[PDB]
């Protein structure tokens, strides 16, 4: 939220996530990180827990082991949220 | 109208529980009530548990309105059993703010279909301590509740432009469009087509088939990857509701029976009302009164509202729909030692004039108080 954002600049230092709902945030990351941390960038935007969360690129659904060049996404690969049960 | 004939009945045929215990106890946490809610719920092999009074509390506090709280829950349940985040409901399309069974649910998560059932005893539960779910659901759903066909007409309301699409294939030769037996659908960014029968691919769209064509893609729509989803809402729901004391009622009066609001709209309130005996709008009176009900709380609006028109159904919609026909109205009656008394017969509230936002305050919320005795 306003968090986010302000934390933002003054990082020493573009993909989008789309969930069921219609919105859908954009996050910044390098593909060296993991699935399980990204999820943590999604705990601090938004307000949803890492537990809380699947994720999944090309219809797949996506594992905590591999990272994002394991798993072949690229600068604005679209992903897609939605609620574990 | 004959409505209120049907909901005394139904009520009356609503059997009480005798072998059950006196309160059904919920212990939930806000942050996690759609987890709490259910492990709980979907815990209990006998039905009959949940008709007890819903004794339920939030985050360890202690002795608050039984009544109130339950009030609470099933708000910020319906909140999130219906949000479309999890895949379990959807948005019927974009720029569209009714609900629909996802047919993809079971991607999304691979126990949706007891969570589905979880939603119908949840549902049921509403309806069986007569309280409401906070829910904007298409007619299609209502009907697939009665066992009741689909149409091309129940697309319109969902889809204008999809269902005009439909429409011209109806009364136009389709030869033009090169179609087949086939519907694509987008899904994770994946699309896929869909063979409407066997073998659509390659069966074209003509005049001589387009009848099948047209029906065949509105039970794909709406009926045939939604069955196991439903069917598991309805078992959940009809362990609460017998099936054959809802058949009483359609489709229309069944999204009144189980959906509504849980707090009235105020402006919408305040719209709707009319003024007898010297009252009005911008009279001082009038305006303390509704500064009362605008520092109510939800369940004191609804106490309200049940005191002067004799019920809690918010519709959704408007109070333009409140049936002959008769709309809130507010008349001066009495003298400020006289308490407030209502008609609901009439929708009408007779208000003495106060000399106070206070003195309105305490003598109307009395006069309420009166009435739960």
């Amino acid at each position: 939220h306003h968090h986010h954002h302000v934390t933002s600049l003054y990082k020493k230092a573009q993909i989008f996530v789309k969930t069921l709902a219609g919105w859908g945030i954009t996050l910044e990351v390098e593909p060296s990180d993991t699935i399980e941390n990204v999820k943590a960038k999604i705990q601090d935007k938004e307000g949803i827990p890492p537990d809380q969360q699947r994720l999944i690129f090309a219809g797949k659904q996506l594992e905590d082991g591999r990272t994002l060049s394991d798993y072949n996404i690229r600068y604005d690969s679209q992903l897609h949220l939605v609620g574990r049960l | 109208r004959d409505y209120k004939r049907k909901y005394e009945f139904f009520r009356r045929k609503l059997k009480k529980q005798n072998d059950i215990p006196n309160k059904f106890e919920m212990k939930l946490r806000r942050a996690t009530v759609l987890e709490d809610s259910y492990r709980r719920i979907m815990g209990v092999k006998r039905a009959d548990f949940l008709k007890a009074r819903l004794w339920i509390e939030f985050d360890g506090e202690k002795g608050l309105d039984y009544g109130g709280v339950a009030r609470e829950w099933f708000f910020l349940i319906s909140k999130e059993m219906f949000n479309p985040y999890y895949g379990l409901f959807e948005y019927s399309a974009t720029d569209n703010y009714t609900l629909q069974i996802n047919p993809n649910s079971g991607l999304c998560n691979e126990d949706h279909l007891s969570y589905f059932k979880f939603i119908g005893r949840v549902a049921g539960m509403a309806v069986y301590h007569g309280k409401l779910l906070d829910g904007f659901f298409i007619r299609p759903f209502y009907k697939m509740m009665l066992h009741k066909p689909i149409t091309l007409h129940d697309m319109e309301s969902v889809d204008s432009e999809y269902y005009n699409s439909l429409r011209w294939i109806l009364e136009n030769d389709p030869t033009e469009l090169d179609l087949r037996f086939i519907i694509d659908e987008e899904l994770f960014g994946q699309t896929h087509q869909h063979e409407l029968k066997n073998g659509g691919s390659e069966i074209v769209v003509t005049n001589k088939n387009k009848k099948e064509y047209i029906y065949l893609v509105i039970q794909w729509r709406f009926v045939n990857r939604i069955q196991k989803q439903m069917a598991a809402f309805k078992e959940g729901f009809f362990e609460l509701i017998p099936q054959d004391l809802i058949k009483i009622f359609d489709e229309n009066e069944l999204e009144l029976l189980m959906c509504g609001l849980g707090d009235v709209d105020v402006n919408d309130w305040r719209e709707h009302t009319k003024y007898k005996n010297g009252y009005s709008a911008n009279h001082q009176v009038i305006q303390w009164f509704w500064k009362a009900v605008l520092m109510m709380d939800s369940e004191k609006r609804i106490r309200l509202l049940q005191f002067v028109t004799g019920t809690s159904r918010v519709p959704m919609n408007g109070f333009a729909e409140l049936y002959g026909p008769q709309s809130f109205t507010v008349e001066q009656w009495g003298t400020p030692e006289k308490l407030p008394r209502a008609h609901t017969c009439f929708n009408r509230l007779d208000l003495p004039p106060y000399e106070s936002f206070e003195e309105l305050w305490d003598k109307l919320q009395m006069a309420i108080e009166n009435t739960q005795g």
